[PDB]
RNA sequence: AGAACAUGGGUGAUAAGGUCCGUGUUCGAAAGGGAAACAGCCCAGACCACCAGCUAAGGUCCCAAAAUAUAUGUUAAGUGG
RNA sequence: AAUGCCGGUGUGAGUAGCGAAAGACGGGUGAGAAUCCCGUCCACCGAUUGACUAAGGUUUCCAGAGGAAGGCUCGUCCGCU
RNA sequence: AGGUUUGGCACCUCGAUGUCGGCUCAUCGCAUCCUGGGGCUGUAGUCGGUCCCAAGGGUUGGGCUGUUCGCCCAUUAAAGCGGUACGCGAGCUGGGUUCAGAACGUCGUGAGACAGUUCGGUCCCUAUCCGUCGUGGGCGUAGGAAAUUUGAGAGGAGCUGUCCUUAGUACGAGAGGACCGGGAUGGACAUACCUCUGGUGUACCAGUUGUCGUGCCAACGGCAUAGCUGGGUAGCUAUGUGUGGACGGGAUAAGUGCUGAAAGCAUCUAAGCAUGAGCCCCCCUCAAGAUGAGAUUUCCCAACUUCGGUUAUAAGAUCCCUCAAAGAUGAUGAGGUUAAUAGGUUCGAGGUGGAAGCAUGGUGACAUGUGGAGCUGACGAAUACUAAUCGAUCGAACUUAAU
């Protein structure tokens, strides 16, 4: 469950390893997100390099929340940290390289460039 | 239009004379002779005299009723 | 917070209208006895 | 205890199938993955860490870390999405819940056989 | 349309073809008989009235519920029928069918039917505005002196007063309430329960209606 | 410590239930009837009794006394061009 | 009729409150006992709610009798008579 | 001209009408922010400009300032403008300001002042009446009762956004881009159920462990926040699981439409002539005969009577076990069968290997069952053992028409 003012965890490769989340996008009073939801944040973090830099107000999408979500047949998928994937604006990865593992709702959220580049996809 | 109150907060209905004529007529002539009357208990009795019915038909043989012809 | 006006008597024992004791059940008592708190474990002046 | 109704009328879907667990045991999970048309399998591997409850609303739950970020899975004990269960190992623990694992690189603070 | 009579179980879950977890309210619905037909004739409108399960008979010295009393015993022998613990009216059904005395069985309803459930709230006892109104409890700290109060209840010396449904505590909720457009899931004939897709107010072995849902 | 009203004027903005003079009335210190209610507006000044009569101002379909009165006309709206 | 002075009696009302603090059961005395006496358990203070010593107070100290008032309930008890 | 927001006036209140912002909770208006209808364009086209009609419901999270106000960061369909003692302090706070201390500046011979700053500075009340939200007692209603109801009349619910055609057609010498049709879709808010699933908590549930004092080893019990640590039954719950929502009918407002004269040409109107919404009503949910009167089914008095009333009747209170109900009353489940409550016996679920004996091992410790054992609260079943198993109280005329 992520609220505004998360500090959230970047899990691909760029200048960004650390954000805090600014807004969750969707509908008004909205107050948190899941895996599979898009926030608007700036990155704390950073690597000396990198496309994204230090102060930077980005989009990012959610992959493995701590709050795992839940399937039909009544099965979870809860993970040990909250991730983070800069996103371009036109559904695809501004870095070029996906670390640790990610959900199977983003296929269904049209994150299909995601999903090839990841590893153990679950 | 005729106007009463529930006294809850914008609680105000109507209803214009043509339709309360339309529907249920005989409490658009009895109000309107129950606001001619004394409104003491001793008024609000002999409003109680009065029977109204839509259409010429009413169940009071018993008592004998005879024709009254308004003496204008 | 406090009262604006005194009470009146004709108020004050139209309160007092419950302000009452209830009576005391009247029932016989059955293995023996006499009328007594109903269906009770009665043994004043009796055996339930 | 429920009612001789509530185990009645779902008495039929408990399947008869699996093997006996207990928390502290490995297990290798085949799950059933469906798609356009293709049942795909996939294998979920891991010690199993909690069971609660009774009759078909059963559930477990299996942990495993494979990639660097340690991933759970909970999932009903008569659910028709699974395949077959695999009882990997055995592994002796003193506890019914296996809670005790901040969590990164090998700071699973567990006790293992 | 339909309708039967109720009594609520529990809950449990049952597991969907083509793979589900669907969450289930199991209803057991035995002993029902139509008691008395009102009919617009006699009666200004038609419904059936329906007796839900049985009681014992009238016994001599007999006080609690649990028996029928002269005038109920009296009902429903002339629908030859043993007296009942409930008896409610049906006025969405046609009552063209339905002979008087006839045993609506609890296999009237085909799984996949939309109905109405209607049965009576939990009762949580007397409780203030927090619970009951969903209000907002201001701070508990930086010198605070109300946290679960109602705030004001008007306005000033206009409209020197309090209206009407001004949302103060009192007594929760034991209220009649239906749940409308849920599914019937399994009709199970042998055990005669019925299984209902959601939840249903009330406590268990309360009882509860069961009706074709009208939209 | 005065007040409203109508008429004559100053001040103010051809404002004020504003303020300052002048000529009257009424309230103050005045009960009664009318204006729904309403010191100052209209009629009228209560020594005491009466289940007598004539009138004022205002009124006469019901509330609520008295014309659903006459005869003869307007109105169709109900209460800068 | 002076938010007059003194006395008596209301209303609020059977309402607020009864001043931090372990008690249970058995037996006894009594018109009357949760409360007094006697147990056997159990808890509390535990550098003190322990033992002295002051100032200060002035018979409150002991025994037998008693329960009108006092004791925020009761009382057969008491620093009360 | 209309409505009264900086001012004019001094009519109520100085034997006190006592406080700016913010918090909590509202209720009205329309002079409309979004959504809904329409039209105009110097609208190529989306864009747009611009108007009129429309008041049901909605209308946000932060950084800075005590702030009203104000600038900024992100969203959203949208982040309106007003009244109500500039709504609300016997509902809250106390940052600003009108209090006693102190520093600075300016101006005063000085005591002091300014209105400039800055640090620090005690927010009382047990609710009588009306009002409001809940829950009872009394009486009533032309025989008394028990159960089902009808609905005059009340209250509550009408809001929104994505992906798909259409369509790349209209149109675009270029780059740019019309409107319009179906099911659906799965969403955001806010409502009202409920605990099967994920989770929270559990103070008479099982386990591990440190100090100390008692019965002297150990095993128990006491106190250390429930001593602490790890799990967790039922009940109660959100962050969990279900469900609902313009509207499911046409029809109306500037507007768009038809035929047609004074004014013989002309004319959306003049008589007539149709529509376009959030308009109606419908619908949907709940409560409802103290609606001072509306039913239907069954039961009971065959008397007694001066049927004025009495006893028996149908039935309800009294009392006692209780909970699915509960401040208390009330409302349900029960009272000698029987399963209301308790014990006992078995489950379920919880936590996880008791003792005694054996086998070790130097010993701390392990094994290991012919031991997923022993323990177990509120869950469930069955059961006569302990109990609700007696008995009194209260209670049954006028009139026409027939037949």
């Amino acid at each position: 469950m992520i609220q505004q003012e998360t500090r959230l965890k970047v899990a691909d490769n760029s200048g960004a390893r650390e954000v805090l989340t600014i807004k969750v996008l969707g509908g008004s009073g909205r107050k948190t997100a899941n895996i599979g939801d898009v926030i608007v944040c700036t990155v704390k973090n950073a690597t000396p390099g990198g496309v994204v830099k230090k102060g930077d107000v980005v989009k990012a999408v959610i992959v493995r929340t701590k709050s795992g979500v839940r399937r039909n047949d009544g099965s979870y998928i809860k993970f040990d940290e909250n991730a983070c994937v800069i996103i371009r604006d036109d559904k695809g990865p501004r870095g070029t390289r996906i670390f640790g593992p990610v959900a199977r709702e983003l296929r269904e959220g049209n994150f299909m460039k995601i999903v090839s580049l990841a590893p153990e996809v679950l | 239009v005729y106007y009463r109150h529930s006294n809850h907060p914008g609680g105000i209905k109507s209803i214009t004379a043509g339709e309360l004529r339309r529907t249920n007529p005989e409490r658009l002539i009895e109000n309107s002779i129950k606001g001619m009357l004394p409104s003491t208990r001793l008024g609000e009795k002999q409003g109680k005299k009065l029977f109204v019915y839509g259409g010429a038909e009413h169940p009071h043989a018993a008592q004998q009723p005879e024709n009254y012809e308004l003496r204008g | 917070a406090v009262p604006k006006r005194r009470t009146s008597k004709t108020r004050k024992n139209k309160r007092r209208t419950h302000f009452k004791i209830s009576v005391p059940g009247m029932t016989e008592c059955p293995n023996c006895g006499e009328y007594k708190l109903s269906h009770r474990v009665c043994k004043n002046c009796g055996s339930y | 205890t429920n009612h001789k109704l509530i185990e009645a009328v779902t008495k039929s879907q408990l399947r008869t199938d699996l093997p006996s667990f207990r928390p502290g045991d490995t297990l290798r999970v085949h799950v059933r993955i469906i798609e356009g048309t293709r049942e795909r399998i996939q294998v979920f591997e891991g010690v199993v860490i909690k069971r609660r409850g009774g009759g078909v609303s059963e559930t477990f739950t299996v942990r495993k870390i494979s990639s660097g970020v340690g991933v759970e899975r909970t999932f009903p004990l008569h659910t028709p999405k699974i395949e077959k269960i695999e009882v990997k190992r055995r592994g002796k623990v003193r506890r019914a819940k296996l809670y005790y694992l901040s969590l990164r690189g090998k700071a699973a603070r567990i006790q293992e056989i | 349309t339909k309708g039967i009579l109720g009594r609520k179980i529990g809950m449990t879950q049952v597991f969907g073809e083509n793979g589900e977890l669907i969450p289930v309210t199991v209803v057991e619905a035995k002993e029902n008989v139509v008691l008395q037909k009102k009919t617009v004739e006699v009666d200004g409108y038609n419904a059936i009235q329906v007796g839900f399960e049985d009681k014992k008979a009238y016994k001599k010295d007999a006080k609690s519920n649990k028996y029928a009393n002269k005038p109920a015993e009296g009902h429903a022998k002339k629908a030859d029928a043993a007296p009942k613990r409930f008896i409610r009216e049906f006025r969405n059904v046609d009552v063209d069918a339905y002979e008087v005395g006839q045993e609506v069985s609890v296999d009237t309803f085909v799984a996949g039917d939309v109905i109405d459930v209607t049965g009576v709230s939990k009762g949580k006892g007397f409780q203030g505005a927090i619970k009951r109104h969903g209000q907002s409890r201001g701070p508990m700290s930086h010198g605070s002196h109300f946290h679960r109060a109602p705030g004001s209840v008007g306005m000033a010396s206009d409209a020197s007063r309090v209206f009407k449904g001004q949302k103060m505590p009192g007594r929760m909720g034991g209220n009649t309430v239906t749940v409308q457009n849920l599914e019937v899931v399994q009709v199970d004939t042998e055990n005669k329960v019925i299984l209902v897709k959601g939840n249903v107010p009330g406590p268990k072995k309360g009882l509860v209606e069961i009706r074709t849902s009208i939209k």
